[PDB]
RNA sequence: GAGCUGUACGUAAGCGUUGAUCCAGAGAUUUCCGAAUGGGGGAACCCACUAUCUUUAGUCGGAUAGUAUCCUUACGUGAAUACAUAGCGUGAGGAAGGCAGACCCAGGGAACUGAAACAUCUAAGUACCUGGAGGAAGAGAAAGAAAAAUCGAUUUCCUGAGUAGCGGCGAGCGAAACGGAAAGAGCCCAAACCAAGAAGCUUGCUUCUUGGGGUUGUAGGACACUCUAUACGGAGUUACAAAAGAAAGUUAUAAAUGAAGCGGUCUGGAAAGGCCCGCCAAAGACGGUAACAGCCCGGUAGUUGAAAUGGCUUUCCCUCCAGAGUGGAUCCUGAGUACGACGGAACACGUGAAAUUCCGUCGGAAUCCGGGAGGACCAUCUCCCAAGGCUAAAUACUCCCUAGUGACCGAUAGUGAACCAGUACCGUGAGGGAAAGGUGAAAAGCACCCCGGAAGGGGAGUGAAACAGUUCCUGAAACCGUGUGCCUA
RNA sequence: GUAUGAGUAGCGAAAGAAGGGUGAGAAUCCCUUCCACCGAAUAUCUAAGGUUUCCUGAGGAAGGCUCGUCCGCUCAGGGUUAGUCGGGACCUAAGCCGAGGCCGAUAGGCGUAGGCGAUGGACAACAGGUAGAGAUUCCUGUACCAGUGCUAAUUGUUUAAC
RNA sequence: UAGGAAGAGUAGUACUGCCCGUACCGCAAACCGACACAGGUAGAUGAGGAGAGAAUCCUAAGGUGAGCGAGAGAACUCUCGU
């Protein structure tokens, strides 16, 4: 889905603006990082942001 | 209808108005009643499975209700007509002079 | 499907009059029925026991009664032959 | 209709079979064209509807 | 309450006052395809397995039930691997798809056009695709509006106003608050703290669950104090917790009764028309009857009516409940958030002096002596407590059902369709898409004679009319004919 | 809707002639004889495609580039028979779908086990007859493949025939 | 071979064997070209005389006489012969 699953940020849309202000539409995305976590009681792998990685979770 | 089958009737308005007669037929469809010796109408017909001869044959032919009137075999004359509970059933009532039709 | 309900009517033309005379009759038969199912239908009801049955489709007719079109229905013919010795269906 | 809700619901799948032949006969009958009752049809069909409802509703 | 077996003529066979046809409420049956779901498939088709029963001397055949996938959950088995995990099987709830071409929330998102060229900009967050819905959705109980005085959740309408502003300062875009109205309704958590357990023993503890307390800014709470109070009372399934049972009234879905002229008279095929007379009216609405009907018919006004089912309201039932003041030592009041840099977007606001809100990446506080806002920012003052959530009414739209309305159309009009219309027809396909109303009051729809093989005619007859004869009221013009008064080689 | 062009262009490759018949009506329909044309086709089968056009009895308004007593046209009745032929209940290629799974703003893309899918592989019936239409199907002879039951002997029982 | 294993084959008898297609046209007037259209349409068989031949000319089995005619024999146009 590529969705970090801790906290759900994906992919927005938005302008890709240059000099004279031409605007193109692309889009921006975030640091999603394969880790192995502990879903459930028993681990796995998933995507985790990397912000959201920081500080807390365990690997 | 207010005219069932077997009545007493007299019509008042049309090419044959001022006469009376029974009532052999009624059609709540059309809203036309058939009345013997009213309305009589010429038919040319070919010789066929009844009446194998053909020939000019003379019948009656319907009309409309709203031409007949109701005739009391109490008193015998045209009368409009309410309704009343005898008993356990509703039956017919000349509403004009206060008999009991039936 | 019951046995009265598997055999529909017979079929009676100058051909299934003709061929009766060799112990084979003409029905018609549900859309739905076996070549079997009408072999042991007929041998309930008629009391009888059979040798062959030979089945057939047909397709339904076209036909028009003014400005109005469609198909006749749709028919499904059996033929069952009877053995050397059992009654025969009456038809009459 | 009520002639028949005080039979033992037994008896009655005899009378339908007997019905259903009947029906049958009338049809072959017809099919063969010896016949001129046609509204024979119409009772036994409506009879053997009326006791399968009774069937029906006796549970 | 007397006829009925649809359209639709019919012939045949039948059924009805023991109460038919018909009308309304509630039930049973409901083949096959279709999310299609036992497997497969070229739509309405082909082929099974496991149990139960049945048929034949047996093979052959027949009925009944179950058998898809995914999510949540309980149990049983259980790999590399010792314990266990993955996996496997059974059991229980839930989902799938449709649409009303309308309404509205989110993700994504053009160009033609205007600027009299064109790129910033407008067109426009419009068309369109995708997802989620509900009968409405969205917003909502102040980290607000505003200033020498104050208000007090949200939404819609009237002015504010084409004002303040934005802008190759071009084309153009365009507010809000104050004021007046419709409607009005408030609440529930987290955190300390009390008790319980289980688990990790991070091991004299921590960390998870359950029960109780408690939620606010002139600070509130915890904690200590007293007072009353446990059904005395209050409250409710539309938020505030949730699940049922009733009774009464009322309403919706069939209906009953319902006054007054057969008046005379002229025309006419026929009177409802003209003339001369009478009557009812809480009824002179509408339609039909051989022409224009209050008094001929169905009816209307008024007054009655529900065995059955659905809606609604009041009450019973049921269920749930502590709220006052004082100290306020010590503790709490939403953490990788608020903000900041960079890059974008929305706010009327195009990066500008740019506050306010959201997104992606990085950096990264205080915590009641605290925190935020008042269009950069600092000091003072004023107002208010974000980073958790729920909430009716006033608003938008009509696929539909009931009753009506129109200085709206009247067959080339009005829906494409007044007629067996999304049909006939065109296309491989998506798709495009017509023409076609009128006999007569009543079929009384021309018996019979003559010409002809029929078609079609000429008489006769029905009819007020047949020059109304199964495209049948009226029947114009272009177009095609016969006769003839005047002129013409 | 109806005209002028106009009773004009055209009537879509090809040998017909006569005598009888039916009929209200015959160059065009039926029969007979002569003649003529194709003959690696203009002959005989069977696929794809079409969907009743096939046969019998009636009909002559419209269709047929004329006529029509006729017809692939109108009306009413009929007609297609399989253990062995072709295809399913057998198998797979190209290709397609695809439990879990990988990828991705939504939608969805790719793909494993698996399943579909002949144009190919496998598999037992031949010759005759039938004047309205069916024939390896119906009928007469003769056959073959797979299975079941039943009669008769034969054979084996866990150092185990099959 | 793994495995199942109290039934097995043998001979003869009689019995059993489902669904779909099955008419008709199929180098054509019935299929694809708006038409009863000089075009297109895969495969099997495809005889004789002369001939190497499925070439060519005339024929067999078999199939047809082509859905407007009759009558005159000008110009001109087209296909042909000297
Ligand atoms: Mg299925
Ligand atoms: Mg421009
Ligand atoms: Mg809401
Ligand atoms: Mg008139
Ligand atoms: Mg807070
Ligand atoms: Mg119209
Ligand atoms: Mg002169
Ligand atoms: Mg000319
Ligand atoms: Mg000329
Ligand atoms: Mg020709
Ligand atoms: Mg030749
Ligand atoms: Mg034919
Ligand atoms: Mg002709
Ligand atoms: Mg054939
Ligand atoms: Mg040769
Ligand atoms: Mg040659």
């Amino acid at each position: 889905a590529k969705e970090c699953v801790i906290t759900g940020r994906k992919s927005r849309s938005g302008n890709k603006r240059s000099h004279a202000m031409n605007s193109s539409k692309r889009t921006w995305k975030a640091n999603l990082q394969k880790v192995r976590i502990l879903v459930n009681g028993k681990p796995k792998k998933v995507w985790v942001s990397a912000r959201a990685l920081k500080s807390g979770k365990v690997e | 209808m207010h005219v069932k089958k077997g009545d007493k009737v007299k019509v008042i308005t049309g090419k044959d108005k001022g006469k009376s007669g029974k009532v052999l037929a009624a059609f709540p469809k059309k809203d036309r009643v058939l009345i013997e010796g009213i309305n009589m109408v010429k038919k040319h017909t070919k010789p066929s499975n009844i009446n194998p001869q053909g020939g000019i044959l003379n019948v009656e032919a319907p009309i409309h209700v709203s031409n007949v009137m109701l005739i009391d075999p109490k008193t015998g004359e045209p009368t409009r007509v309410g309704y009343e509970v005898k008993g356990d059933k509703k039956v017919r009532v000349a509403k004009k002079s206060g008999e009991v039709i039936d | 499907m019951d046995a009265r309900d598997i055999i529909k009517r017979p079929v009676v033309t100058e051909e299934s009059t003709s061929i009766l005379d060799d112990k084979k009759y003409t029905f018609e038969v549900d859309t739905r029925a076996t070549k079997t199912q009408v072999k042991y239908a007929i041998e309930e009801i008629f009391d009888v026991k059979v040798a062959k049955v030979n089945v057939m489709n047909y397709k339904g007719k076209l036909k028009r009664m003014g400005r109005y079109a469609g198909y006749t229905n749709k028919r499904r013919k059996a033929i069952v032959t009877v053995t050397a010795d059992s009654k025969e269906i009456q038809f009459f | 209709a009520n002639d028949i809700r005080d039979l033992s619901t037994t008896e009655i799948q005899d009378q339908e079979k007997a019905l259903k032949e009947e029906l049958f006969n009338l049809r072959f009958q017809l099919a063969t064209g010896q016949l001129e009752n046609t509204a024979r049809i119409r009772e036994v069909r409506k009879a053997i509807a009326r006791m399968k409802t009774i069937v029906r509703e006796r549970e």
